[PDB]
RNA sequence: GGUCGGGUCGAGUCUGGGCUCCGUGAGGGGGGAGAAGUCGUAACAAGGUAGCCGUAGGGGAACCUACGGCUCGAUCACCUCC
RNA sequence: AUUCCGGUUGAUCCUGCCGGAGGCCACUGCUAUGGGGGUCCGACUAAGCCAUGCGAGUCAUGGGGCGCCUUGCGCGCACCGGCGGACGGCUCAGUAACACGUCGGUAACCUACCCUCGGGAGGGGGAUAACCCCGGGAAACUGGGGCUAAUCCCCCAUAGGCCUGAGGUACUGGAAGGUCCUCAGGCCGAAAGGGGCUCUGCCCGCCCGAGGAUGGGCCGGCGGCCGAUUAGGUAGUUGGUGGGGUAACGGCCCACCAAGCCGAAGAUCGGUACGGGCCAUGAGAGUGGGAGCCCGGAGAUGGACACUGAGACACGGGUCCAGGCCCUACGGGGCGCAGCAGGCGCGAAACCUCCGCAAUGCGGGCAACCGCGACGGGGGGACCCCCAGUGCCGUGGCAACGCCACGGCUUUUCCGGAGUGUAAAAAGCUCCGGGAAUAAGGGCUGGGCAAGGCCGGUGGCAGCCGCCGCGGUAAUACCGGCGGCCCGAGUGGUGGCCGCUAUUAUUGGGCCUAAAGCGUCCGUAGCCGGGCCCGUAAGUCCCUGGCGAAAUCCCACGGCUCAACCGUGGGGCUUGCU
């Protein structure tokens, strides 16, 4: 009777519904996502800090308080909430927040790729530094600690300006919205 | 899995008019004479005796029968270890 | 089924060991010997887990059988050898020495001390029978014996402790169970809690007795009598935590 | 392909209301697979061309007396040679097994020879296309997975030094020169000559030259050499060929005594020397220039009856229809020959041959039968005496059998004859049929078994009309049912053609079943040749086998041979009573 | 007697179905009479679980008996009065609760010679 | 250790009595679909004898008759409550 | 996401069932690039049968020998002797039971190895392997004679152990049939002062006793399926007296006394089933499952019985029956894979007859170390899960969501190579080189239900159809082309469980006409019960002590690039019991 992994994203309990489609093809368009599943893996995301919050508000002290606080501060170092926040504040949430809080995201912001397709490529190739490592996976969630330090790699072609592609990239340098 | 017997065809219901191919199988864990509906178009034609062929449920309500089809609760699915299906559709042609 | 254990797998050890359970499949299965398996945990996980001298049971064989580590001033070359509450595991060529107390988790580790204390072991008495010859034996925790005479047999009572002389085996300082006596708790809830007496209650039959204890800070908390350890009359002398 | 057998002991069709039969979907659906018969007590048979298997009758027999059995097939398997696009398939083989000797027993044209080709490096598998001319990486690469991957990882990487004793000693004797002494300490690396020469037997031999050498001495000197030499892996194909009994039993105690941490792989045709000698012995199983088969491990007696009944009963194969059977039952005169081979006299004590007679020649391996038939083939003239009617029409057929022919099986018969391919001839519905070689005519020669070889060239001396027939070791290379095959066809064209028969052979079998009369060669092995009279049959055999001192069992029920062990009771008795090979 | 472990038969009555084998360590062994002998006082020597020692009496001779802190070897004669079984009196048969004829007169035991291998006794004052 | 016995736990082996279980299987029964068929027209409108329940008897078949009940009965003639 | 949608009519509202839509499990069609992690892979049918090999050995510091080193030192070899082989490993047949879980008990018991303490090691004697001579037997196996040792075996005594009786009351305990002291009578009755060194000391060892520990045995309270078309069951059965037996209490067994025990709150009987921790599902309540990891139990073809040992009624030991198979010289002998691999067979339904003791551990050993199909390492496999790939950038054009061309870039993946990695290897990781090459399907396309007023073919045929329904010459519903939608290295089909289902309803359903109020009454158990006062404090509530293993679940924090995974800590879980 034992553990069996299971998984980490949940599907939805209609599969063909008009307006869930649009809302996700355009998301999907906007953040230059494979799957869905990667998709419903941030929705998933969110949904166990909604639920967390929901419990913690409908619960009492000495332990709930710990998690409330332990929450709050996760969050705080994801980056999808401030300091002075609150579990109204988690309720408020997104996935759109958190989706900007991927690296792909991230990267076709810091005007470090042009486009987010082109950001998926850079971290897969491995032309993207965090913090010094390399990451590739370009779901990594980027704390509000790490974002600062995000950088081509030292070993990357594009480190060097007199690169093409890097010539392009600094041709359109812009951000924002991602 | 079972044995095809013999190929046979049924009636559908009343209103519709049709004659739905079938195959009485035999069937070697038990013994046992159970019917089976063929899909597909050509497939009775594939389809000849003495052969060895696997024996799915067709479906239906309370694992039963299923559209007009009155009285046949199993399908084909393999024939002489081939898929009847790309059997059908011509591709991957039948040992024996 | 057709007879006893001789292993151990590693998620069904003791609770008590900081082992890393999914590691591995196997675990050292304790000999028997002085402690429980309760409150004791194999020499070769102090040699290569805690104190970090191995990352080899080879290695740290070697070292047992070269007769490095003593354990209460004995050499103890067996790998599977239990290492209790308030033992004392001393490595000479280094000059440390280590109590092996338990934690407020409830898990043993080693706390690090010095010489005039490493010669030194509290035993909380726990038994007393009339032997032969007209004898007192004083049956201890740590499973060891030690007789005296029909003239302190009466100084000598049941969960009192006596502070050893462990390489000779000679007894100084018994401190009595009283009130106002340090205790240091050694099992339950209330695990590495200290404090003097308060109360003790009875309790008919084979259910068992009860003290109250008050800490440092002001607390008033109950555990068992059995795991209540004492180490002193007014402070607890054996360097504890 | 598997159908249905039924024991028929258990079988009781008063008590059983036939449920096989009627709830066969066969029968069922109009056909007939299962049917009652007066063939048998009014019980039921089966019908394998229509069996489908599916085990229905099996599993509503009451008295469970319906099993199903596995029939082999050129179908399904991995197919590791083909030499040919339509020749012939091999399917698995054995591994080696680091200490213990392993046995391979088949029939003949089945993949013995090519096994041991393949394990000894000779040549590349090619798994499927005879062509693309790709070995040792593509094949390594393909056995990945298993653990002859690492025999053969080795063997290519030449981490093993592997020797290799071939089935055609003539081929083999073209190639060494010098004799044995001088061989033997050049091609020595383990210092064990003096051993080999006591266990062997090979002390008048010691200094006799290779080219002048009888065929079971050629044989013991190839065998010595390569026990000798020192290897990892060694490899015997037919080492019991040419030997007579007790030199045979003495080369198994060489071998099994001589190698004992070794890879030793073992083709032979004789089962009792294959009982002894044989730890294990794999059994490859098929059909005959077709497509083989290896079985499992199937320890030495176990794996010799079931090669015996048919039946694997862990494959549950039916490899054959039937047992083998080990079944039962003047125009030349001479003078007393005298001869004389540099040394080797040789004394002959004449007879008469009456009629159509067969007469077999008995005796150890190293006086006579070969120098005689050679006098009467005429290659050699004797000393003194001479045959009469002298100049008569003669065939021959010697024991240097080897691979030389260019043309093909049916160029062969040919130039033979017209009754060796011409279906008018009882010859040819007889022998050429009845051995087989129908499906070889368009087989090339100098690519052949053993085996189908010497049923050519046995064809071949049997087609050719004459009056005087002489033929030396037909029986070796071959397996038992081909054995008494190849007996009852020389018997059938002798007694046809009303002539004489000289068969030379080790195979006490063979003239049991044939011989109405033998000779029997006494003597100092290799310096004197003292033959008789001809002598009625269990006479000369018994007189043979005093000398010696072996003595043989045979079963009842079936007439397996086998020896007994030196100083058993049935030794003892059968000696002391004069019974010897009874 | 040889098994002594469970019964088959629950309070109710009904019927228990063994879910395992009989184990070695929940048998018995054919008991002991002691009876009176001739001469030659016969015991045996039984090992037991853990390697233990039982004496086995067969036939007892000499029954030491007491009275009041004073004891005797007296030299068995008979066996009257067996509450245990009157077969036990038939067949001269010593258990624990039985009385002996004796030098000295009668004696209640108070030994189980089947287990101890010996036979102690107690004067019946009278 | 054998050979005689005398006790015991004792599987099994023959058998007779029951009790079910299973594999079959003559010959009777009804049931469900279907096919168009055959005899009639029972029921739904007062369905052309109002229908239905219970019991009983009878009848090719739907069904009929009797006794007691019900309206889940239509219509027109009364008194009454609305 | 605490959800709805389609279907009874000419239309409507209901009831109600069917179906869709979600997740998980197993088989399965088509398809398939990579890596990592993990408690996955002959469990479902056959606890059916098994070819081969391996899965338990170790100690030369117990003993005498045989051999090799020219000998010394030393090396090897078996044999006797010890220790272990009763663990581990596999499977789930049986079992509805103190089997399991949990709380407790054993003052009613055993425990080799281990620890502590306290003591002791005295005096004799003997045999027999190995070896030597001869063998027998087909084998399996086995005989006779000679010779020899021991940490082998026997004896004697001293200690000690057990019983009983008397009395003293020193010990512990909640409580003494216990321990201890003195005295009586008895029965049983040890030991290796052995071996090695740096030898006059040290090390490893032998026996007894007291305790402990370890591991078990046994007892009890509570707790957890179905059936009344199973209602009475039990005869050593319930109890007692006395015994025997057992390690130990016990009707466990016996003799003798009595008539109890269980049961409608369901006994007995039958059916099914290893139990649990856990798992799946679901908003939850709940429903369901209980192969894989841990704990316990049981079993080793079926059945029964024993030896030896601390421990077995003994998976790789013994004996018999039944049943089957193998070898045989027909006299006899041997085997039962539910160990790892591998096969047969069964089936819809599951891998290699690989590598290594390097880790973890076990056993042996003074130790070094040796062995271990446990374990680890690999490989095979659409087992689960995590991370990714199948290109990206500009310009220009298009039937502009995307494609095509022209130029540029990158190289995760592919190819090759080097280092590290590894027990060795492989993978992985770092680096070099080459090059957009090397890499996308499956289903659907009338409505449920996202997506075609397109085309060609067939023409009530063929066919589809989960349900509704389409199809009889203009078919968006079959087949096909083009297109499009959904998911995507996966997507579909079949079966099963949960959900949907307030179609099992405690939460939370209904019973005039739809399924459903006994024909009516009376009453036993059961359940529900007016108001005040007093008490108790059983339920109930609070607080506190001890327990309810670990893993699993939630959370944070750390380490493998992040993750999955792992660790640290906090919390929860176990129905709870006390
Ligand atoms: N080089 C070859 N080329 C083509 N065919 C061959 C070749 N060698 C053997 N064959 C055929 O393959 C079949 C079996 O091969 P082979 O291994 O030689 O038989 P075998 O087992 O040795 N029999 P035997 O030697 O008689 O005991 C024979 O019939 C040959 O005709
Ligand atoms: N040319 C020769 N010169 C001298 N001696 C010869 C010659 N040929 C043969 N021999 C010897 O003659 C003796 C017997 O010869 P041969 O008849 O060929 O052997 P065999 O008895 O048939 N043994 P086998 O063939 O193995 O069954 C052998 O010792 C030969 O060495
Ligand atoms: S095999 Fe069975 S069914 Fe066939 S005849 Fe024999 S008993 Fe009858
Ligand atoms: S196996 Fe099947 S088809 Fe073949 S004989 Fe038996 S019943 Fe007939
Ligand atoms: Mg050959
Ligand atoms: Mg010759
Ligand atoms: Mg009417
Ligand atoms: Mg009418
Ligand atoms: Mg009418
Ligand atoms: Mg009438
Ligand atoms: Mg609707
Ligand atoms: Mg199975
Ligand atoms: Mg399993
Ligand atoms: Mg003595
Ligand atoms: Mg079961
Ligand atoms: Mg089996
Ligand atoms: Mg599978
Ligand atoms: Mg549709
Ligand atoms: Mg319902
Ligand atoms: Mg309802
Ligand atoms: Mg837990």
């Amino acid at each position: 009777d034992p553990k069996r992994q299971r998984k980490k994203y949940e599907t939805p309990s209609h599969p063909w519904i008009k307006e869930r489609l649009d809302r996700e093809r355009v998301i999907m368009r906007k953040y230059a996502l494979k799957n869905k599943k990667e998709l419903w893996r941030h929705e998933t995301q969110l949904k166990e800090f909604r639920r967390r919050a929901r419990r913690l508000l409908a619960a009492r002290g000495k332990q709930a308080e710990v998690e409330r606080v332990q929450l709050l501060q996760r969050l705080n170092r994801l980056g999808l909430l401030p300091a002075d926040a609150v579990l109204d504040d988690v309720l408020s949430l997104t996935v759109e927040d958190v989706l900007d809080r991927r690296l792909q995201t991230i990267v076709y912001k810091k005007g470090l790729a042009r486009t987010p397709r082109q950001a998926r490529q850079l971290i897969v190739h491995g032309h993207i530094e965090v913090n010094g490592q390399i990451i590739r996976s370009p779901g990594y969630l980027v704390l509000k600690a790490e974002e600062d330090t995000i950088t081509y790699s030292k070993t990357s072609p594009f480190a060097r300006e007199s690169h093409p592609e890097r010539m392009v990239i600094e041709q359109a340098k812009q951000g924002g919205e991602a | 899995k079972g044995i095809v017997l013999e190929k046979i065809a049924v009636e559908a219901k009343q209103p519709n008019s049709a004659m739905r191919k079938a195959v009485r199988v035999q069937l070697i864990k038990n013994g046992k004479v159970v019917t089976a509906f063929t899909p597909g178009d050509g497939a009775i034609n594939h389809i000849d005796e003495h052969d060895e062929v696997i024996i799915e449920g067709i479906g239906g309500p309370k694992g039963g029968s299923m559209g007009d089809i009155p009285g046949i609760r199993y399908k084909v699915v393999k024939v002489n270890r081939v898929s009847l299906k790309e059997l059908v559709k011509g591709r991957k042609e039948k040992p024996r | 089924r057709k007879g006893a254990k001789r292993h151990l797998k590693r998620l069904a050890a003791p609770d008590q060991w900081y082992i890393s359970r999914k590691r591995y499949k196997w675990a050292v299965r304790p000999r028997p010997g002085p402690h429980s398996m309760k409150t004791s945990i194999p020499l070769l996980y102090i040699v290569r887990d805690y104190l970090g001298y191995a990352k080899t049971a080879r290695e740290a064989r070697k070292i047992l059988n070269e007769g490095r580590i003593l354990v209460d001033g004995r050499v103890r070359r067996d790998y599977k050898f239990p290492v209790g509450i308030m033992d004392v595991v001393s490595i000479p060529e280094t000059g440390e020495h280590y109590r092996v107390l338990p934690n407020r988790i409830g898990k043993l580790v080693l706390h690090p001390i010095s010489e005039k204390e490493a010669n030194i072991k509290p035993l909380r008495i726990s038994n007393k029978r009339m032997v032969k010859g007209a004898k007192v034996q004083l049956n201890l925790h740590d499973g060891s014996n030690h007789l005296v005479t029909v003239d302190d047999k009466d100084n000598y009572r049941t969960a009192y402790t006596v502070l050893m002389k462990v390489p000779d085996r000679e007894v100084i300082e018994i401190l009595p169970f009283d009130v106002g006596a340090y205790v240091f708790v050694t099992r339950g809830k209330n695990v590495a809690r200290k404090g003097k007496i308060v109360e003790v209650r009875r309790f008919p039959m084979g259910w068992p007795d009860v003290v109250t204890i008050e800490d440092e800070n002001g607390e008033l908390f109950d555990t068992l009598k059995e795991y209540a350890f004492v180490v002193g009359k007014e402070k607890p002398e054996i360097s504890l935590p | 392909m598997r159908v249905a057998v039924i024991n028929y002991d258990f079988c009781k069709p008063d008590k059983c209301n036939l449920e096989c039969i009627n709830f066969c979907p066969v029968d069922r659906s109009g056909g007939k697979a299962i049917e009652l018969s007066e063939i048998v007590k009014g019980k039921p048979v089966i019908y394998e061309e229509t069996c489908i298997g599916c085990g229905i009758c099996v599993k509503k027999c009451p008295y469970e007396a319906i099993s199903i059995v596995n029939l082999p097939d050129e179908l399904e398997g991995e197919v590791i040679h083909r030499y040919k696009v339509n020749g012939f398939k091999l399917f698995g083989l054995p591994t080696p097994k680091n200490n213990t000797i392993l046995g391979v027993l088949g029939k003949n044209g089945v993949g013995k020879t090519t096994v041991l080709k393949i394990l000894a490096g000779e040549i590349i598998p090619n798994f499927g296309d005879p062509n693309s001319k790709v070995g040792k990486d593509e094949v390594l690469k393909r056995f990945r997975g298993k653990e002859i991957y690492n025999y053969f990882k080795e063997l290519y990487s030449n981490e093993l030094k592997i020797v290799h004793k071939i089935q055609y000693v003539e081929y083999a004797s073209k190639f060494l020169k010098g004799t044995v002494n001088e061989i033997l300490t050049k091609i020595d690396e383990r210092g064990k000559k003096d051993e080999v020469k006591e266990l062997l037997n090979m002390t008048n031999l010691w200094n006799k030259d290779a080219n002048i050498l009888s065929g079971g001495g050629l044989q013991r000197l190839l065998v010595a050499a390569s026990l000798l030499r020192e290897a990892d892996v060694y490899i015997f194909d037919a080492p019991s060929s040419y030997l007579d009994v007790r030199e045979r039993m003495n080369m198994a105690k060489a071998i099994r005594e001589l190698l004992k941490n070794k890879y030793v792989i073992v083709v032979d045709h004789d089962l009792i020397v294959l009982d002894y000698l044989t730890d294990l012995i794999h059994i490859i199983y098929g059909e005959s220039s077709v497509y083989g088969r290896v079985s499992k491990s199937y320890a030495a007696r176990v794996g010799i009856n079931n090669f015996l009944k048919g039946y694997l009963p862990a494959e549950n194969m039916k490899i054959r229809p039937d047992e083998i059977k080990f079944m039962l039952k003047t125009k030349m005169k001479w003078t007393k020959i005298i001869k004389k081979l540099g040394d080797f006299q040789l004394v002959v004590d004449n007879g008469e041959a009456k009629e159509g007679e067969i007469i077999g020649i008995l005796g150890p391996n190293g006086i006579g039968k070969t120098t005689f038939a050679r006098i009467l083939v005429g290659e050699i003239t004797a000393d003194e005496g001479s045959v009469t009617p002298e100049k008569q029409i003669l065939s021959y057929k010697p024991q240097r059998i080897f691979p030389n022919y260019d043309g093909t099986v049916q160029q062969y018969l040919e130039n033979a004859s017209k009754d060796a391919l011409s279906t008018s001839s009882w010859f040819f519905e007889e022998v050429t049929k009845r051995l087989n070689l129908h499906r070889l005519l368009e087989s090339n020669v100098n690519d052949l078994s053993g085996g189908e070889l010497q049923k050519l060239y046995i064809a071949a001396t049997l087609a050719k009309e004459a009056d005087l027939y002489v033929l030396d070791a037909p029986s070796s290379y071959l397996d038992v049912e081909e054995r008494y095959i190849v007996a009852k066809a020389i018997k059938r064209v002798t007694r046809e053609r009303k002539a004489v028969t000289f068969i030379i052979d080790h195979d006490l079998s063979i003239h049991d079943y044939i011989a109405d009369r033998i000779i029997v060669f006494k003597g100092e092995p290799e310096k004197a040749g003292l033959a008789t009279s001809p002598v009625t049959l269990k006479t000369g055999m018994n007189e043979f086998l005093r000398e010696l001192e072996v003595t043989f069992r045979r079963d009842a029920e079936t007439g397996r041979p086998r020896v007994n062990k030196i100083g058993s009771y049935l030794d003892r008795v059968q000696k002391e009573r004069g019974d010897y090979y009874s | 007697a040889i098994w002594q472990g469970r019964s088959l038969k629950k309070p109710s009555g009904g019927r228990i179905i063994l879910a395992r084998k009989k184990r070695k360590r929940e048998l018995g062994r054919e008991p002991a009479f002691t009876r009176v002998g001739e001469e030659k006082e016969k015991k045996k020597i039984i090992r037991t679980y853990g390697g233990n020692r039982k004496v086995r009496l067969i036939e007892a001779i000499y029954a030491n008996v007491f009275e009041n802190g004073k004891g005797r070897k007296v030299k068995v004669l008979g066996v009257v009065e067996n509450p245990a079984n009157r077969q036990y009196v038939r067949r001269d048969i010593i258990t624990k609760g039985a009385i002996i004829e004796t030098e000295a007169g009668r004696a209640i035991v108070t030994s189980r010679p089947g287990q101890d291998g010996v036979v102690n006794a107690v004067l019946i004052k009278e």
